[PDB]
């Protein structure tokens, strides 16, 4: 026998590459830089389709992936790149005066009405202007004789970009593909944990459609478990390793501002705005969230049961969330423009003991859990990116309807030999949002030189 | 020969059959190792990143005397320590990526004992000409 | 074959001419596919645009064994409904420029019949090595 | 002529010996023209410019009928006045690094005899198979 | 190089040879202004009286 | 100051229009039309080849 080579051989070896976007073509009939997917990612197709494999058993694995990292890398450089020319505020370090916002005749309890010495275009000359701002956005100044004089709570730590109002947060889906000489293996298990092997493997050119949708405490607008709840960790021994439930049946939330704000132009400097709210043109009403009470109790009754099925002794307790900042202990997202940040102490209050409970027999089919949810401007939204933004109000009231299709938990510590393990919800660390999305990919160098022994000789 | 070319089976449909199976399916692995668009400069290395791997390919078979994209035999004799099996129980049951596990540890010493020189049969076929 | 290369007659020169003339040349058309200088980054994708461009016609005359800049012919048979035309018709009167007229719109089913049975014939060649 | 590829005497070991010393270990010269890694933008360049020189060996070599990396001899006569010199006092004495100063005035009008008519002997190869 | 018998259609209104010219003039001639001074302090009040 | 903020144009830098040949990658060729007559629209029956405008 002689030594024999071919070349086309399909072998793989798993390795890390650069990995790049794809989105889809409707984004390119829009205008340049509204969303960073339309002004340079490459148009998708769906000729690149599904090709499911032979008898391949294949390793899959989430919480060592190379995706997640590189995809969160790329958000915060695409969002650090996306601040660049927009107005950098700085002269919003001024004093400002705040009194009440009496707003008709009655106080409003959040907002406060702020009026300070802005500089005009022409830099000798200064103009009063007067702002509401919300109360997270305001700290008072010093210990000085003086309880009406406040700041923004920027000036201490760094300066704020004012986000654009041409520009959107709105999450356009990225397509992750791997580069020609490699390929993206898919595990197509409907009960795969997203650790292991999988022994149905298909490979493919782009991802599926991610949304980079930023959120805590809960997953919003994501893919579905085809049929059942997945709970999946690293390690569920271990208090510390934060619990991805991912749902087989969304429950749709509702999220609501009720005052009808506006927005007033403040010219700062030479040809640049400043865009603040002014009157709330109105009644003063609550900003809320909803979701059904008997969905809600019916998935987390799903959620025990999965649960239970790793602690098979033991009851199934949901608790609140440990405390802190607002930005930690509450289900911060954006709800079209405005940051919200909702509290979540009324939707993990429960307990499930080992029987299922059917949602028939309700005192009302139409209950409603409603939660209070508190709205920023100022976001320290992460780390080494410029690592402030002021979200400018938007005009109106706003409502989103979105779908939650995950849940971030965390149990508490191994206490008491205790009966029911508590679980708290989580959040903070924004790769778990999208390491709960590719955990079916994996990518993978193609090695197609191979040796094999025949009895050809040359 | 025949100017023709691959089958229908897609970029790694062959993987998970035999060795046999997959010395068939060779041209669609090998048609499929270069692209080209653009998003910036993540991107842009990932142009250069086919070019720069596939180039290798056509230098280790450019000296092998292969030349090509295709099935190549040599008269190397096989060391029986690399396997220690027959052809039948390699050919019609193995996969290539099964295989490959067992091979890669010695794969750098085949192409270790695929050194020296192919120049000296550049120089032999010369000395066909030349001298003869 | 002799060991010599291109004409004198520049890059585009025999466009316009018959089929037999523009069979004459074809080494400046293959020879002008590759420069390189700096402007930047914009003159950089220029300089990859050559790369890209150039090995994907060095992959599919790969494919099809022809395996060079060259004339290569095949032993695939030749559907008459492509061009309906004899043999003189076409050589002689006819400009590759307003041949690719006709040809281009069967171009990419001719290469799907020049898809079917490369890796077929190097194990037959294989067979006729080894089982011969 | 046989699978094996290139010797241990490292990049350039072989340059200061003879003609036929250098004329082997030829494959390490030929194996050691690409690579790749990363220190940004002003390596970037150093990427590409191992890949545009490479090709371009990989024209003309491909343009004489040599296509690979090896001995070509060809059947262009060689002038008289391009060295003066008989074979022994070529090959078993000189150096390719002193060869190439007396051979590097007349390397481009050797293309330019190496110029005129490569197409039409495979003009002439396919007329003996298709006529003959 | 002149060529053969090669009659070729050729448009000026819809070329993209102007289009990109005229994009690398506008980024080239903004590259240009990148250095220099950015004045920002002659936006102060000009008390501008006649020239005489 | 209404609009924006102008930047001086730098004293040592000049506004002279040097001409530029415009070059197409290789790959490609530029197509330049020799008729005389031409009024920009249409066939040309006179066409060269360049590689630099
Ligand atoms: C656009 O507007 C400009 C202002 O906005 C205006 O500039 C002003 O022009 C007026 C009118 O000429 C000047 O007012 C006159 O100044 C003279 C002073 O002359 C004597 O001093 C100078 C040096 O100047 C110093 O003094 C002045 C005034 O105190 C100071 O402002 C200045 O900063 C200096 O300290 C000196 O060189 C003179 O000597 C020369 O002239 C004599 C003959 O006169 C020669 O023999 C000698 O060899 C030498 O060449 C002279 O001794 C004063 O006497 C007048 O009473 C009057 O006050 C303003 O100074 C000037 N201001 C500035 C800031 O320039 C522009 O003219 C106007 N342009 C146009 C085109 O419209
Ligand atoms: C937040 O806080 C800001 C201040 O920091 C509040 O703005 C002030 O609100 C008070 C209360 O309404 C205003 O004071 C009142 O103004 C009456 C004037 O109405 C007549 O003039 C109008 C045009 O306004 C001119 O006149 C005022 C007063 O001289 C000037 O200050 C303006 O700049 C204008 O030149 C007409 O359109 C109208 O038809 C009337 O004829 C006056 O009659 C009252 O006695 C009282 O002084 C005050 O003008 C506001 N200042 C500014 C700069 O807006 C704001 O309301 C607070 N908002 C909330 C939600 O709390
Ligand atoms: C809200 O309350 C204020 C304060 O009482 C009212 O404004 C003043 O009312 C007092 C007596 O109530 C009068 O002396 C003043 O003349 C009023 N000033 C003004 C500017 O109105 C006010 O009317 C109440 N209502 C609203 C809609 O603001
Ligand atoms: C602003 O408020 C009005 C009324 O408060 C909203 O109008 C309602 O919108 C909901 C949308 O689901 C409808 O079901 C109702 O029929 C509408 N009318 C009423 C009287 O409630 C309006 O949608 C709000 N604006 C935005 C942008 O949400």
């Amino acid at each position: 026998l002689w030594v024999t080579v071919y070349y086309g051989v399909p072998v793989w070896k798993e390795a890390k590459t650069t990995l790049f976007c794809a989105s889809d073509a409707r984004a390119y009939e829009k205008e340049v830089h509204n969303v960073w997917a339309t002004h340079a990612c490459v148009p998708t197709d769906p000729s690149p389709q599904e090709l499911v494999l032979g008898n391949v058993t294949e390793n899959f694995n989430m919480w060592k992936n190379d995706m997640v990292d590189q995809m969160h890398e790329d958000i915060i450089s695409l969002w650090d790149q996306s601040l660049k020319p927009c107005v950098k505020l700085t002269p919003l370090c001024v004093t400002l005066i705040c009194s009440n916002a009496t707003v008709k005749n009655g106080t409003v309890e959040e907002m406060k009405n702020c009026s300070f010495n802005t500089t005009t275009e022409i830099r000798d000359k200064e103009k009063k202007e007067y702002a509401l701002f919300y109360k997270p956005d305001i700290v008072p100044l010093s210990e000085t004789n003086n309880t009406s004089e406040y700041r923004l709570i920027n000036c201490n730590t760094s300066a704020c970009t004012q986000a654009c109002p041409k520009v959107t947060f709105e999450p356009i889906p990225i397509h992750y593909c791997a580069p020609a000489g490699y390929a993206i293996l898919k595990c197509n298990d409907e009960t795969f944990n997203g650790t292991g092997p999988c022994s149905n493997v298909s490979t493919v050119q782009c991802t599926h459609g991610i949304r980079p949708v930023v959120s805590t405490q809960l997953l919003l607008n994501g893919s579905l478990a085809e049929k059942e709840i997945v709970i999946r960790s690293e390690n569920l021994t271990n208090n510390a390793k934060i619990i991805i439930v991912h749902l087989h049946t969304p429950v749709e939330i509702v999220c609501t501002r009720p005052n009808n704000n506006t927005r007033k132009s403040v010219r700062i400097g030479p040809g640049q705005t400043f865009y603040a709210t002014g009157d709330i043109i109105g009644d003063i009403k609550q900003a809320h969230c909803n979701i059904s009470e008997e969905k809600w109790n019916d998935t987390l009754q799903k959620v025990g049961i999965e649960l239970q099925k790793h602690f098979p002794n033991k009851t199934i307790k949901y608790n609140q969330s440990a405390g802190g900042d607002m930005e930690i202990t509450t289900h911060s997202f954006n709800c079209g423009g405005e940051f919200f940040y909702c509290n979540t102490s009324n939707l993990f209050n429960g307990t499930y003991n080992g029987t299922y409970i059917s949602t028939n027999s309700s005192a009302n089919s139409t209950s409603t859990i409603t939660l209070q949810c508190r709205i920023k401007q100022i976001i320290n939204m992460w780390q080494g990116v410029g690592r402030c933004m002021y979200a400018p109000p938007i005009a109106g009231n706003i409502t989103c309807r979105s779908n939650i299709t995950g849940l971030l938990l965390t149990r508490d510590g191994g206490t008491n030999s205790n009966e029911t393990e508590t679980f708290r919800p989580a959040g903070g660390d924004m790769r778990d949002n999208w390491r709960s999305e590719l955990y079916k990919y994996k990518v993978v160098k193609i090695e197609p030189l191979g040796v094999a022994p025949t009895r050809c000789k040359r | 020969a025949v100017g023709i070319g691959a089958v229908f089976l897609g970029f790694l449909g062959a993987a998970g059959s035999t060795m046999g199976a997959a010395s068939m399916t060779l041209t669609v692995q090998a048609r499929n190792l270069l692209s080209g668009t653009v998003w910036g400069i993540k991107q842009l290395q990932a142009r250069v990143l086919a070019v720069e791997r596939y180039l290798r390919d056509q230098q280790l078979l450019g000296i092998w005397g292969c030349s090509g994209k295709l099935i190549c035999c040599t008269n190397v004799p096989w060391n029986s320590s690399w396997s220690n099996r027959n052809l039948s129980e390699i050919w019609d049951n193995m996969t290539w990526l099964q295989w490959d596990k067992e091979i890669s540890n010695y794969t750098q010493i085949i192409y270790g004992l695929l050194e020296e020189s192919q120049n000296q049969q550049e120089k032999n076929e010369q000395d066909l000409l030349a001298l003869d």
